[PDB]
């Protein structure tokens, strides 16, 4: 699973200008053009552009794409509701098929809301079935995007864990959630344990430790 | 009108093989190259293999070469892709998508002197899916159904902001989908937010359902999470209460 680089997310009101950008090594993107699709959530990708710079009979004068070395960059003027989507890049350097992250582009229909992070221990009738869960749940948040980050005595953690993509509340804001799974041992034999939810260049912690 | 439709997905066991079918439509099949692009559900998209339109050159992604194989039929305007060895890190929505080159065949077999059979160009691929299917859904698990283990996300401290505190249910461990909860047998609703379950490495999925409530009430009044797995025939019902030993929060009672 080689990758090119995105930004996690991006947001702008209707009518704005936006600016997406690629990234990635010299021996993919460094010599080879570069593509863009649109996902409109529920559906499937849609390409957008293609050799760095050229729209398909069917896309507007709205989108538009640029390269310059080993970057590459996507811009949307005047922003519609219907915008709203994941934007991946691509590129083809022989044995090819590399995407990126990407990026989520939110067109905002309503305030921006701050996530309320909440973050659970394993119950101790859980750790007497010798197994762990530290459930994490973000809550009343837009736009609905976020980025989470376990971390055990403050050192990076990323086996063991899964991440919800977020979803519509009742109220219309979004809702996300992340399970990290543990042995009772490591649950034990570490300090703390800290759940780091990012959303909109802000960054949240909520921390947990043995009783 | 423009068509792809992918068909053949399903849950499968690891180990085991399956045959994906995607039928080209609206256009000239034997013109352009064809390609399978999966995405693990939401967590992006990745490249799996693409094929010349000749059906000369075939690409395959780092992930699935050795056990993944394409070939196409132009005479049925079908494409495949042939997945073996299946990992349960296969699983995913496979997406058949069109390769952006048009190009006419400029050399083929003729396999008789008088007279034609398959083209045989070389050629050779853009790299850019101009057009995508609806995408087909791929589960690998080797799990048989299996009832719910269900915990409580105990209301605490570290839950509560605002006079509002938040409570849910961890229900780990299942097998088939769906499980759908309740609370307080649908006395509860507002506030109320079950999440998308999540398939670990088991081969068994996992979710969420928390409910938002006044800080005050915990002390008087009870909150029952109803979980329901009508494939193994199993109801649930956790009372939650206030984290047991917690200075930062006052509890009535």
């Amino acid at each position: 699973q080689s990758v090119l680089t995105q930004p996690p997310s991006v947001s702008a009101a209707p009518g704005q200008k936006v600016t997406i950008s690629c990234s990635g090594s010299t021996s993919k993107i460094g010599q080879n053009s570069v593509s863009w699709y649109q996902q409109l959530p529920g559906t499937a990708p849609k390409l957008l552009i293609y050799e760095n710079d050229r729209r398909p009979s069917g896309t507007p004068d709205r989108f538009s794409g640029s390269k310059s070395g080993t970057s590459a960059t996507l811009a949307i003027t005047g922003l519609q509701t219907g915008d709203e989507a994941e934007y991946y890049c691509e590129t083809w350097d022989g044995s090819g098929g590399v995407f990126g992250t990407g990026t989520k582009v939110t067109v905002l229909g309503q305030p921006k809301a701050n996530p309320t992070v909440t973050l659970f221990p394993p119950s101790s009738e859980e750790l007497q079935a010798n197994k762990a869960t530290l459930v994490c749940l973000i809550s009343d948040f837009y736009p609905g995007a976020v980025t989470v980050a376990w971390k055990a005595d403050s050192s990076p953690v990323k086996a063991g864990v899964e991440t919800t993509t977020p979803s519509k509340q009742s109220n219309n804001k979004y809702a996300a959630s992340s399970y990290l799974s543990l042995t009772p041992e490591q649950w034990k034999s570490h300090r703390s344990y800290s759940c780091q939810v990012t959303h909109e260049g802000s960054t949240v912690e909520k921390t947990v430790a043995p009783t | 009108e423009v068509q792809l439709i992918e068909s053949g997905g399903g849950v499968v066991q690891p180990g085991r093989s399956l045959r994906l079918s995607c039928g080209a439509s609206g256009f000239s099949f034997n013109n352009y190259g064809m390609h399978w692009v999966r995405q693990a559900p939401g967590k992006g998209l990745e490249w799996v293999a693409g094929i010349s339109f000749a059906g000369i050159k075939k690409y395959y992604g780092t992930s699935v070469k050795g056990r993944f194989t394409i070939s196409r039929d132009n005479s049925k305007n079908n494409f495949y892709l042939q997945m073996n060895s299946l990992r349960v890190e296969d699983t995913a929505l496979y997406y058949c998508a069109r390769d952006l080159r048009e190009l006419e065949c400029e050399e083929w077999t003729l396999y008789n002197y008088y007279d034609r059979g398959p083209c045989v160009d070389p050629r050779g691929v853009a790299g850019s899916f101009d057009v995508w299917g609806q995408g087909t859904m791929v589960t690998v698990s080797s799990a048989s159904t299996k009832g719910p283990s269900v915990f409580p996300l105990a209301p605490s401290s570290k839950s509560t902001s605002g006079g509002t505190a938040a409570l849910g249910c961890l229900v780990k461990d299942y097998f088939p989908e769906p499980v759908t909860v309740s609370w307080n047998s649908g006395a509860l609703t507002s506030g109320v937010h079950t999440f998308p379950a999540v398939l670990q490495s088991s081969g068994l999925y996992s979710l969420s359902s928390v409910v938002t409530v006044p800080s005050s009430s915990l002390g008087t009044q009870t909150y029952i999470c109803n979980v329901n797995h009508k494939p193994s025939n199993t109801k649930v019902d956790k009372k939650v209460e206030p984290k047991s030993c917690d200075k930062g929060l006052e509890v009535l009672f």
